[PDB]
């Protein structure tokens, strides 16, 4: 009887190493992809501290979470984020992506959950989906209007090591009352406050996207090869167990037809 | 600074992150504005153009699929990009023009899928006009 | 053309100019890349706390 | 079982213990005595403790520590502690030291001296102390194995050495 | 009917936090306790913070815990037991239930970790 | 048990009769089969399909069926044994099938249980280790001067629940020159030779293979050692590089 | 040789399809069934429903399933899970396969399902 | 062994139901009777129609706790109602 | 106390580096040489090198393939593995060490390789 369940911890070991190799494969792919990401959130962010704005700009609030939901602390953490800022905002909107934190936000406080859209992190960051995203975000649930525009997404600091961080984003009533709006040669012509905010808005969510993605992926990783070493040591166990248990039934057998004469 | 440093970056790869250019083309909503050294900052939106990328070595060229052309008073060009015209090899005529015949059919279906088809045949026809 | 009220919004017709770049590039240039940005299976449900679900609404 | 349940106590040695480096391989969790507590000097009493209860919360927070983050900094000091523990118990074979020369190593690992020492370094810290100690502080180890004890100045003499070596180590 | 209907039902209700733990033994093992519900989180860490409350300090082994011996009073640890089941203390470390008595012990450790250790 | 433990040895059987037909006496291949404690309609079933082939004129069958005494099952390999070394010193080649060899061994268990011998491991006597290497060492391969006469011996070992540490298989497979194992979970994956290659093995190995078949072999038992180790990453998208698809591709068409 | 070459390839198809639901069984369990592959999962559900169209009704059984006992003819078998392997009936539900006779009994509970189900 | 295959039928009890809460402890997955409809109440019978058929219920209840993870609204029923009884 | 001092270091060096070697061997066959710090790098090559110098041509195996088989003294053994061990000879490649017995005869063996490439 021992026998059978040490087959299955055998194969539970096989199915663990090969999860954390195509997690290893996976995240190269997710690094490659999230690293160009990166760059266009730095390139208009770091311009965005030049017109710090930083207002006050009831409100909208995106989270990231990956469709799969197999291992990690990621969307226990994305929930906490959600639930304190919940608490210290009661009107504030539940946005978000993915299933897992859908899943998650029921037991607290399921209606100013809005927009709930899965299916996205699966094979690749992308950015189709992204635009469309952004657009009937914008169409939709007319985001310009909200003064805060906080996204839910998991910094990938460490190979292995992540926590959630905010990005908020500026709205057009506000781009045009940043403190260093007076340097730029606007025109009214191409209403640029608004384009740029729909443009900083695809562009940073698609970047938080990629990087709760590549955290994700990392996590699912560490936690295989976690896996991987406690069905080790349940398979070393097992087999000390599995050879005690036959050595013993042989001499019972043996000791009985002893017995027998 | 010294001369102007460009971060034109695509989404699949960035293709440059602050090298020395000797003249910026940015083909805009209202029209190129010539950008390489100091210059003061600004704010607009990149329409669809060849976005050429004067150098030294060479005048190499890009077709920008839509963007916004920055500038900070650091002498800083931040170029956002889609996807860029590789030198020429991007070039496929039969095909642009197989898009842009089939797809103006659906040029009148419904109010924003017809407003966004008017407008990749006008892209198209911009690439028609980077086909040479 | 018009994009914002003829169109949805700025990101969209961005969104038409690089589909329309990618599915007019050469065919040397056509990759896995291009592929996966012509690839979308996303699904807009937006869920019906209040109400209006959008019962898996395709990219 | 049955010749444990006649013994008064037992020391489990581990093979995979032996296999990492950790020679005497004595896992402190299993190996217990019954009696024995009485009879220890009184001076390895004093100086040793909380040696178990340090190895205790060492083994099972290390068990907690599947991964390589902050932690909580207590559990990492924990940890911190632990290995230099763990390390500063190794000897080798046919070199059995004595009391007078064990009690201030046992007295150095238990006041945290041993934290800012390098793991590499612990078997050599535990050298050059007791060359230093029978060097200057013989009288502290002629103290310490006549009297049979520490008394407060002893510690407080024993404490003075310790973090003298320690600047110079 | 002899020990008392609150007190069968207190010792039900800590058989059944102490039984799922071990029901999710084997899936807390391999996998770990994030693939769990949350209801299933609640129940596992209850039964932690059980199971170790349920050690007590013996006045002949205090030279094998270096704790002094102590005694509970069963109407005493009956309504410790229903205190912590109720979740009246889930903020506390679980680490403060381990040689304690009452649940006014568990407090007091609790304020000692919160102090010194943490 | 219901393998296809006696299909392989069938099939050799009849194959044999490409050359069994001809001139040459080196080629030829005569073979002779055991039944142990097997059912006699199994066995008509056996020499029916025999002749259906015409392999019936080169093939003798000795017959210890379960309802014979148990010494005559005792006795039946050794008999057969002495049939094939008629032709192996007589100077020709022949096959022998010794088919159950668990059942042989059971008859011995029951004779020397009912002679109040003491019994051992699963009270089987003790003499039987001695018994099956007396039953195997006897086929051999003559040198020229004795006739170069050769005898190839098949015993068909059934072991219980894949258990092949048992007494019986560990000293039958200590005994003989290379194991075939069959596997039941093989043939209901749908590989109808059952031939576990990563278990079964040759001692001979390829001294005693049609050249051609060295040649071409090498290469497919370094592919099917690579596919059982890629095998794992199947069931989902694999990629993992061009190396493993590859692999699995070589390794799943073989 | 005996039952025909069409029932032989049948059997042999519904068996390696047992064969390979019954591999699966530890990465549908303990793992979960979301990991697995578009053709494993296909996989699946057809020998799922493979296996519970194995059960059928017997006269003898009455005082138990309480549902009338069904014989089902040689080639009728041979036909229905001939349908069922190729695919022509994957959208039924499990649950019309189980406890009945022929295929066409299958369509009819699947129909009267969809009739009380409204 | 020999109990189990002399009696007509068996009340399987087991611990780990019994501190589940379940007073009983009737493991109803092995616990069979040889005897059905016969040697039955009629009221706790055909006449209540579903007491011909929870036999069914109990397997399949029990059949979809985690394994048989709840994929739409009649999955959610059958738990709830499995649950409850 | 019986092999020596230095054998015991040789052996001991050339146990690790070879436990270490193979530890990184996955992430050597997932990605590469390029992973792996200077370090890393240097110990897997070295590894590797010690790996084909553990060959050695068997007197007996005259009549197998060609080679000279060597009777390399347990001294000769330990001085080639050190000096290997010490780093001197990373640029002799990891062939020079295969089917080679003294390290004279690897340093030979490279020569005879420079000779027939250039
Ligand atoms: N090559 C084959 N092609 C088709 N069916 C086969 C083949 N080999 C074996 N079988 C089938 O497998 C089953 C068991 O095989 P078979 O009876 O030939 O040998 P076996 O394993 O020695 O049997 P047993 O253990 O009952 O003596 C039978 O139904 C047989 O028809
Ligand atoms: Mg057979």
């Amino acid at each position: 009887e021992v026998e059978m369940r040490l087959k299955s911890i055998k194969n539970i070991e096989k199915i663990t190493k090969t999860m954390k190799i195509v997690a290893s494969t996976r995240l190269s792919k997710a690094e490659k992809a999230k690293i160009s990401a990166k760059k266009m959130d730095e390139a208009e962010q770091l311009f965005y501290k030049n017109a710090e704005t930083k207002n006050l700009d009831k409100e909208l609030i995106v989270a990231i979470t990956s469709d799969k939901g197999l291992c990690g602390s990621i969307h226990s953490q994305l929930a906490k984020a959600v639930r304190r800022h919940l608490n210290d905002q009661p009107n504030a909107d539940i946005v978000t992506i993915g299933d897992k934190i859908k899943m998650q936000l029921l037991r607290t406080h399921p209606n100013n959950i809005k927009l709930s859209i899965n299916g996205i992190g699966k094979d690749a960051p992308t950015f189709q989906e992204s635009a469309l995203i952004a657009d009937k975000l914008l169409s939709v649930m007319k985001a310009g209007t909200y003064p805060k525009i906080s996204i839910f997404y998991n910094d990938p600091v460490s190979s292995l090591s992540f926590e959630p961080s905010e990005k908020p984003i500026f709205n057009a009533k506000t781009i045009e009352q940043s403190p260093s709006f007076g340097k730029f040669e606007i025109d009214t012509d191409a209403n640029v406050p608004r384009d740029l905010f729909e443009y900083t808005l695809a562009n940073q969510m698609l970047t938080a996207m990629a990087q709760g993605y590549a955290a994700e992926i990392s996590a699912r990783r560490n936690a295989m090869d976690n896996a991987s070493k406690n069905a080790g040591d349940m398979i070393n166990r097992y087999s000390i167990l599995y050879n005690r248990t036959r050595q013993a039934v042989i001499t019972n057998e043996l000791v009985d037809i002893i017995t027998g004469a | 600074s010294s001369g102007l440093k460009l971060q034109f970056a695509l989404p699949h790869e960035t293709l440059y992150s602050g090298s020395e250019v000797t003249q910026v083309n940015l083909p805009a909503k209202s029209g190129r504005i010539g950008v390489l050294a100091n210059h003061v900052p600004t704010v607009e939106q990149l329409l669809p153009g060849v976005v050429e990328v004067m150098e030294g070595s060479n005048s190499k060229k890009f077709f920008i699929s839509g963007g916004f052309a920055t500038v900070q008073p650091d002498s800083q060009l931040c170029v956002t990009a889609i996807e860029a015209f590789p030198l020429e090899s991007f070039s496929q005529e039969n095909i642009k023009n197989l898009l842009a015949e089939a797809k103006k059919n659906v040029s009148s279906s419904d109010a924003r899928e017809a407003a966004e088809a008017a407008i990749q045949v006008e892209v198209l026809e911009n690439l028609q006009s980077v086909l040479k | 053309s018009a994009w914002r009220k003829a169109g949805i919004s700025y990101a969209a017709y961005l969104n038409v100019a690089a589909q329309a770049i990618r599915s007019s590039l050469k065919t040397e240039l056509q990759t896995a890349s291009v592929l996966n940005r012509s690839q979308t299976d996303a699904f807009y449900t937006q869920y019906k706390n209040g109400t209006a679900a959008s019962e898996p609404t395709p990219i | 079982t049955n010749v444990i349940s006649i013994t008064d106590g037992q020391i489990f040695l581990e093979a995979e213990l032996f296999y990492k480096g950790i020679r005497p391989a004595i896992n402190v969790g299993l190996s217990v005595s019954r009696v024995g507590s009485a009879a220890q000097v009184k001076a390895l009493k004093q100086v040793a403790g909380s040696l178990k209860l340090f190895l205790a919360q060492y083994r099972e927070v290390a068990a907690f520590a599947q991964f390589g983050s902050d932690l909580d900094a207590s559990t990492k000091q924990t940890l911190v502690r632990g290995e230099r523990l763990t390390q500063l118990l190794k000897q080798n074979q046919y070199s059995p030291l004595a009391t007078e020369e064990q009690v201030p190593l046992i007295y150095a690992g238990v006041n945290g001296h041993l934290d800012g020492i390098e793991l590499s370094r612990i078997g050599e810290f535990e050298s050059s102390f007791l060359s230093y100690l029978k060097s200057n502080h013989n009288e502290l180890l002629t103290e310490i194995r006549e009297k049979g004890e520490l008394s407060k100045e002893l510690l407080a003499s024993l404490k003075s050495a310790t973090e003298s070596f320690v600047a110079t180590f | 009917a002899v020990v008392g209907q609150e007190h069968y039902d207190v010792a039900s209700k800590v058989q059944e936090t102490l039984q799922t733990y071990k029901s999710l033994q084997d899936i807390i093992a391999i996998l770990g306790m994030d693939e769990l519900s949350e209801q299933d989180k609640l129940t596992v860490e209850r039964a932690r913070k059980i199971q170790r409350f349920l050690s007590q300090p013996f006045a002949v082994a205090e030279v094998f815990t270096g704790i002094p011996g102590k005694l509970v009073r069963l109407k005493d640890t009956v309504a410790s037991f229903k205190a912590v089941l109720e979740g009246k203390y889930d903020n506390i470390p679980e680490h403060a239930f381990y040689m304690v008595g009452g649940i006014e012990d568990v407090v007091a450790k609790a304020e000692k970790l919160a102090a010194e250790a943490n | 048990r219901q393998t296809g433990k006696t299909a392989v040895a069938l099939d050799t059987i009849l194959n044999q009769k490409r050359w069994n037909n001809g001139s040459d006496e080196s080629k030829k291949l005569y073979c002779v089969y055991v039944a142990v404690g097997q059912k006699r309609s199994t066995v008509a079933q056996l020499v029916q399909t025999l002749e259906q082939h015409d392999a019936m004129k080169y093939s003798i069958i000795v017959a210890a069926t379960a309802s014979e005494a148990a010494p005559l099952q005792y006795l039946a390999p050794f008999t057969a044994a002495s049939i094939g070394e008629w032709f192996r010193d007589n100077g020709k080649h022949a096959l022998i099938v010794y088919d159950d060899l668990s059942k042989q061994a059971v008859a011995y268990r029951q004779l020397s249980l009912l002679l109040r011998r003491p019994p051992g491991r699963e009270a089987y006597p003790g003499d039987v280790f001695y018994l099956h290497s007396r039953l195997l060492e006897r086929a051999a391969k003559l040198s020229e001067k004795e006739g170069s006469g050769s005898l190839t011996a098949l015993p068909v070992i059934e072991t219980q629940g894949g258990d092949v540490s048992a007494y019986i298989p560990t000293n039958v497979i200590s005994i003989t020159d290379g194991q075939i194992f069959l596997e039941a979970e093989l043939f209901y994956k749908g590989i109808r030779p059952a031939i576990n290659v990563g278990l079964s093995v040759s001692r001979v190995g390829s001294a005693a293979q049609v050249k051609a078949l060295k040649q071409v072999a090498g290469s497919l038992k370094l592919f099917l050692a690579q596919y059982r180790e890629v095998a794992a990453f199947a069931q989902f998208g694999s990629d993992l590089d061009a190396s493993t698809k590859q692999t699995l591709v070589r390794g799943e068409r073989l």
